[PDB]
């Protein structure tokens, strides 16, 4: 029954963001720790995303893109769209349509340096850590910032696994 | 039928969670006579038998308590040596009480520590290419199922030889692992599991797996 | 989903544990966050469930909150709402389902209180904004219960209204 | 015409946010009248306390009088007080007009940045106030 | 079967490699062994006549012995222009334990010496009159030429 | 009644025992019996007795109330006994059996490697088995 | 049942013999260090199964199976070790490896005077016999139990 | 006919002992070297015996006696009466009514100390160090020495265990 309301989680997250900003005036630290907790969630979250689909780690990067894409539909019940691949064809752009945590939560223009929902941008980080595929991942257009629809840019950097599943570590 | 020892190990391999099912280790009793057919060979505080196995006695089987006197190391609780009573024939016949040395917690920790690189280095240059480490081991009296979550976590549960569909049990313990690690980020990703919630829900799982039927996946 | 909320809330709790050096005012942080969420939970759930209708009767408003907040937050309305006759300021709302243990929780050896306090703070904010300021304490009595302590002023206004 | 003027009285009884809906005139005297109407917000506060203990509904039509002004009071589940001072009443529309500003204030509520009696600063709510006032009251 | 005992025991027969004798075994093993084989021969298809002589070719006793012992008869059995002759086998039983590469020939003649110097008979081709040497050109293909001790 | 059990190699008398149904031959017939046996064996060998088949020869010689049987192994070994009579109750199938067993004991002693072929049958164990054969026939 | 490869190690722990028919991935490390790594593999496995088993290990370890191949083991009471390796689908190969041990290795190693225990087994005859004996019923696979 | 395949070992071994004798006059040389060669022999045959029987191992003494009497039964075709059991039962006596290694060699080997069962010792000894049994062996009675019946006495000492894998 989805056992949650988008509003409910939105309230919890907004209150938490309020809490950090009340803790540290500088948005730099709130961004740091929010990406830290995004990493933290993304490590355990993949343990459930792989509890349903037993996809092989990475045959190709488009497989990773579709995996992370379906992840949000599993959790946040939104379908992102993958596009804008390089001639190198390793990176990509990913579109989040509607963000439950965002829904009518305005941000102070005196707080612009904050990356509000970057937890997801870090969750995939924490996710991509686990499968031994670290990634330079972040946003190029933010529906939060005033852009039309959310758009995160994924630059994969390097692998951590050999012909054995154990891989380098 | 039961899942003997449900365990799990970190990337380093320290046994995270020694979930022991109820496992009655066999206890043997016998009233012996003048110096023994049994090989009462002393080996590092383990007064056991290597040769001359009788009456369902194994190599591990070690004296626990003659006439209900538990052994401390090699000596009697009253302070006499095992062989001190062995040379003495007046008390004979005397009741010896043998049990296989029950793996304590630190023992199982060392066992998992010594095991881990085995699976980790499991024929790294195996004849077949692109292969994995050991996925299933099958032994004389048990079968170990190890399941790597493609990185990090290794669910290692040992079940009966003839048991089937253990992979689904691994799936459910994967689920309950997630349901636990929900709560404590201060629970480090390599700290041992100490939580009674996981304990009781896995006791429910054991009660279920008393029944073979796993459906709506049974927990 | 459930894993996302359960985890993410867990990081609220433990990041507070980071900024907090002891049990009790850690629990106070949990209470404060429960307040900061209930402070809008209240008037959201007002319109969509109470049909935008106010309940001056402490019993009726409290019962309706008991149904609504639990029905939408955690699905199952709390089992029982009781009023203690010895102390009309102090009533109980027992919820056998632990909302902390929905995400099965920490050993309560190093600590005592949990997300129970967070939902207690939610209840307290709902009460104090409904015009019934109160103290809501999570208690491991008969499992999870929330003891509610009404201000003598509020319960006095109630008793005067309970003079038909 | 009515010199409609809206004011917020918070949970902790401190005033929050005003919004004129009157024709343009007498603005220097309107500053003194704004002081006056904040005082009237307190007086409303006081009276509407017991008057809302008399009832259980959202709207309390009009309570206080000052020989030219009418005071219309709106109580919410948020126990906020939304007050209009106005020479001649327009209550029939403002019941649901208060309901709509209620819904917008809820929108602000989901913005966790806006908090308990935390004074209004968002342009969104200000432009909502402008469009709504030009709709019914300021008209 | 009762073959592995003799196989190993003969391996040790070879094993003691003292620097005195090319015959790790003397013809005594021969004599006693085919004396037992003669115990097996309580019947032989040779006439009863005291006034007439009938010859039992050592070739035939050799092949029957071999079936009883080596379990594969001659492949080539050639009668030389003398009273002597030669036997040739593509394979040998003791040699089935080793590849056909010519590495240690000298063992196999010691193996087959068991048919050398056998307690003889009077008439030519009479069953047991045996003086013979081993001349093995190929590892499985064991060859043995007999020489008449008399003449 | 007396039997002389004799195995014969090429030229000598390896083992001759002169026994009777009661005991060894007390009569001083030793040398005469040995000489007669050797002469008979030599003449018969010169005639043809050397042959492949295990050669049966009953009454091939006939002394004073002692009738001789010769037997031939393809391994060139000979065997002799006599019966102290021109006529006494006995058989010849028994002779076949007893010299078959004599061959059996011969080869079983040939098993003894300390016994180099062509020697006196020294072992009192083997010789007592031989005189047990004697008891079997007398 | 056609297989990937077979390993034969003495109780001391040296490489008595290796045989290959299907081993596809050709390693980079030397097959000697590979043999020693397999022997440590096997002995530590034997310890693991001996000690973590709740009941008496009669013959101890049996085999392991992986995602893509599988490995099977044979402990002689002599202490000799046989190990085979292949893909998945076949009859259980415990009796297969026993038949190979009794019918070939006993037949064409022990019975050889040239064969001296404590050394390697180098003979084209045994290589043949082993090859055609695996090629006796040589379809594929293991699924050993 | 031709039932008994094996009367050739009683004379092959006879040749062995005679030529060892002619090489070294010492009565005990033809005992100890003969024992060590029979020891290698036992190494070579225990492998095939376990190949057929598929016995797990001689973890126990009575089962060891059973395996050894079975080994004698299969190859040397004699029934070892297992008797004379020690109170500690670490040792047992093998009663061979008829020696299988010989068939009537002779009762006097012309001189004493001529240990005629050294291969038999290897036969019983070698297998043990291959089935991992550090065991001593010795003969309590030999019918060939002028005696009625041959009894052997073999005493297990230490469970041979593999080390430093």
């Amino acid at each position: 029954a989805k056992k949650v309301n988008s509003e409910f989680l939105t309230l919890t997250y907004g209150a938490l963001v309020t809490q950090m900003l009340r803790d540290f005036e500088n948005a730099e630290d709130v961004n740091k720790q929010l990406e830290r907790i995004g990493y933290n969630m993304g490590m355990r979250l993949i343990e459930d995303f792989l509890a349903r689909t037993s996809a092989p780690r990475c045959l190709e990067m488009r497989e990773t893109a579709d995996r992370i894409q379906q992840a949000f539909r599993i959790y946040l019940n939104i379908q992102p769209t993958i596009s804008n691949w390089s001639p190198a064809s390793d990176e990509f752009s990913l579109v989040f349509d509607s963000n439950p945590l965002t829904e009518f939560v305005e941000l102070p223009p005196d707080l612009t340096n904050l990356r509000y929902s970057a937890i997801l941008s870090g969750c995939i980080r924490g996710a991509l850590e686990m499968v031994q595929l670290e990634v330079q991942c972040w946003f190029v257009q933010d529906q939060l910032k005033g852009d039309n629809v959310t758009e995160l840019r994924v630059k994969f950097v390097r692998r951590l696994e050999e012909v054995i599943p154990a891989g380098e570590d | 039928m039961i899942i003997y020892g449900v365990y799990i190990v970190s990337k380093s391999g320290g046994l995270i969670f020694n979930l022991d099912n109820n496992v009655p280790r066999i206890e043997h009793e016998k009233t012996f006579t003048y110096p023994l057919d049994l090989v009462l060979d002393y080996d590092s505080k383990k007064v056991s038998v290597s040769f001359n196995r009788k009456d369902g006695i194994n190599v591990g089987h070690v004296l626990v308590a003659v006439n209900g006197m538990p052994v401390n190391g090699v000596t009697l609780d009253d302070g006499r040596d095992v062989r001190t009573t062995l040379d003495a024939p007046e008390n004979y016949p005397i009741n010896l009480k043998f049990s296989r040395p029950k793996m304590t917690t630190n023992e199982k920790i060392f066992l998992a520590s010594m095991f881990y690189p085995l699976f980790a280095i499991a024929s790294q240059l195996s004849p077949e290419p692109k292969s994995s480490g050991i996925e299933i081991l099958e032994a004389d009296t048990f079968t170990l199922h190890c399941f790597q979550t493609l990185t990090g976590i290794k669910f290692i549960i040992i079940s009966e030889t003839g048991l089937n569909g253990i992979d689904l049990l691994l799936r459910k313990v994967y689920e309950l692992y997630s349901d636990y690690v929900l709560k404590n980020p201060f629970y480090s990703l390599e700290m041992p599991i100490r939580c009674e919630l996981f304990d009781n829900k896995l006791q429910e799982l054991l009660a279920q797996v008393e029944k073979t039927g796993i459906s709506n996946i049974d927990k | 989903s459930q894993s996302i909320v359960a985890l993410l809330f867990s990081e609220i709790v433990q990041y507070s544990q980071s900024r907090v050096f002891t049990v009790p005012e850690l629990q106070t942080r949990l209470h404060d966050l429960g307040q900061d969420v209930g402070t809008r939970i209240i008037d959201l759930y007002f319109v969509r469930e109470r049909s935008s209708k106010r309940e001056t009767k402490l019993t009726q408003m409290l019962l309706f909150v008991k149904t609504t907040v639990w029905k939408n937050l955690f699905g199952k309305e709390a089992e029982k709402l009781e009023h203690a006759n010895d102390d009309e300021r102090t009533y109980y709302i027992i919820e056998k389902e632990p909302l902390v243990n929905t995400f099965i929780s920490v050993p309560k050896d190093k600590g005592s209180l949990n997300c129970a306090n967070f939902t207690a703070g939610i209840v307290e904010a709902v009460l104090t904004n409904c015009g019934f300021p109160c103290k809501v304490t999570a208690h491991w009595h008969k499992g999870t219960t929330y003891m509610v302590k009404f201000e003598d002023f509020v319960i006095a206004r109630d008793k005067q209204m309970e003079e038909k | 015409m009515s010199t409609y003027y809206f004011v917020i009285v918070g949970q902790n009884d401190n005033p929050i946010y005003e919004k004129e809906f009157s024709t343009v005139n007498k603005e220097l005297r309107k500053e003194d009248h704004r002081h006056l109407t904040q005082f009237i917000a307190h007086a409303a506060l006081d009276l509407v306390d017991e008057h809302k203990w008399k009832t259980a509904n959202m709207q309390l039509k009009s309570i206080d009088r000052f020989n030219q002004w009418f005071v219309s009071a709106f109580i919410t589940a948020s126990q906020i007080r939304f007050i209009i001072v106005h020479d001649n009443k327009n209550d029939e529309g403002i019941k649901n007009f208060f309901n709509e500003m209620y819904d917008t204030y809820i929108k602000n509520s989901m913005n966790a940045f806006y908090r308990i009696n935390t004074p209004i600063k968002s342009p969104m709510f200000e432009k909502k106030s402008e469009i709504f006032g030009r709709k019914y009251l300021l008209s | 079967s009762e073959e592995i005992l003799f196989d190993c025991l003969h391996a040790e027969i070879v094993n003691y490699c003292l620097d005195s004798n090319k015959e790790h075994d003397l013809a005594t093993l021969e004599y006693i062994g085919f004396t037992t084989g003669y115990r097996l021969i309580e019947r032989l298809t040779r006439e009863v006549s005291r006034f007439k002589d009938e010859l039992e070719t050592m070739k035939f006793i050799c092949t029957d012995f071999w079936m009883l012992i080596y379990k594969k008869q001659v492949d080539n059995l050639r009668t030389n222009n003398h009273g002597m002759y030669v036997v040739q086998d593509k394979a040998f039983r003791f040699l089935t334990r080793i590849s056909p590469g010519t590495k240690q020939l000298e063992h196999a003649p010691k193996f087959v010496a068991f048919t050398c110097g056998l307690v003889r008979g009077a008439l030519s081709n009479l069953g047991i009159n045996s003086t013979v040497t081993a001349e093995v050109q190929s590892i499985p293909a064991c060859k043995f030429h007999i020489e008449v001790n008399r003449n | 009644m007396a039997f002389c059990i004799a195995v014969i190699g090429k030229d000598n008398a390896p083992l001759y025992l002169t026994t009777s149904d009661m005991e060894q031959e007390l009569e001083l017939q030793y040398h005469v019996n040995a000489a007669l046996d050797v002469v008979e064996e030599k003449c018969l060998i010169g005639k043809g007795a050397p042959e492949s088949k295990e050669l049966y020869l009953g009454l091939l010689y006939s002394t004073e109330n002692h009738k001789i049987y010769g037997f031939v192994t393809n391994t060139r070994v000979k065997f002799i006994v006599v019966i102290d009579s021109s006529n006494v109750a006995l058989r010849e199938n028994e002779v076949r059996a007893i010299f078959r067993n004599l061959h059996l004991l011969y080869t079983d002693a040939i098993c003894n490697p300390f016994y180099i072929p062509g020697e006196s049958l020294t072992s009192k164990k083997f010789d007592r088995a031989v005189q047990k054969l004697m008891s079997g026939t007398a | 049942m056609t297989i990937f490869n077979l390993y034969i190690f003495d109780k001391f722990g040296t490489l008595l013999h290796y045989a290959e028919w299907n081993r596809t991935k050709k390693s980079g490390i030397t097959r000697e260090e590979e043999a020693k790594l397999t022997y440590g593999m096997l002995f530590s496995i034997k310890s693991f199964v001996s000690k973590i088993s709740p009941h008496d290990p009669k013959e101890g370890f049996l085999y392991y199976k992986t995602n893509r191949y599988a490995l099977h083991y044979l402990e002689t009471p002599s202490g000799l070790k046989f190990v085979l390796n292949t893909d998945t689908t076949a009859i259980n190969v415990k009796e297969l490896l026993q038949q190979l041990y009794a019918k070939v290795w006993v037949e064409f190693v022990v019975r050889d005077p040239l064969w001296t225990p404590g050394t390697v087994v180098t003979s084209e005859l045994f290589q043949s016999k082993l090859d055609e004996f695996v090629r006796q019923s040589p379809i594929f696979g293991i699924r050993n139990i």
